[PDB]
């Protein structure tokens, strides 16, 4: 939300 | 009291301002070993989506394990210019892999912050990440 990093973890990058 | 065995990887990419790749397009790390499992990183320096084209993103994928699936904690952070792990993320709790699959974090830093030479995050141009992988053995 212009956060320096966001905690979300989340798979299938590709 | 589970049993977790912890391993620490680290990668450098060079000339980190030159990159050219854009949303979506990756930058894979070599594979490396922890036990007969094998995992490799996977950056998107521009992100995957419009969402986080302001934010590079990182992920943890597992190219081997010897039996069907792997539960293991990750933790996230890069190498600052005066020598210190900056920036950690870790996954609170284990994800399940099998091979081909990634976890990590769309969001993990946002560009401008990363190119913001005040944070010392590309000294010489060149961004150092560091994985641990805790992986929970059988
Ligand atoms: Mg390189
Ligand atoms: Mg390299
Ligand atoms: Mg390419
Ligand atoms: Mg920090
Ligand atoms: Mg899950």
């Amino acid at each position: 939300k212009g956060s320096v990093q966001a905690p979300e973890i989340s798979s299938n990058s590709i | 009291a589970a049993k977790v065995v912890k391993f620490s990887y680290m990668w450098t990419i060079n000339n980190f301002s030159f990159c050219r790749e854009e949303m979506g397009e990756v930058i894979k790390s070599s594979t490396f070993s922890s036990d007969k499992l094998k995992w490799c990183l996977r950056v998107n320096p521009k992100g995957l989506d419009e969402e986080s084209k302001d934010y590079l993103s990182l992920y943890l994928l597992l190219v081997s394990c010897p039996k069907s699936e792997v539960r293991a904690k990750f933790k996230f952070s890069i190498l600052n210019a005066k020598g210190e792990e900056t920036k950690a993320m870790e996954s609170q709790r284990a994800y399940r892999f099998v091979q081909g699959k990634d976890w990590g974090f769309k969001k993990f830093i946002r560009r401008d912050f990363l190119l913001d030479e005040a944070n010392g995050l590309l000294p010489d141009d060149k961004l150092t990440l560091f994985c641990e992988v805790s992986v929970v053995q059988d």
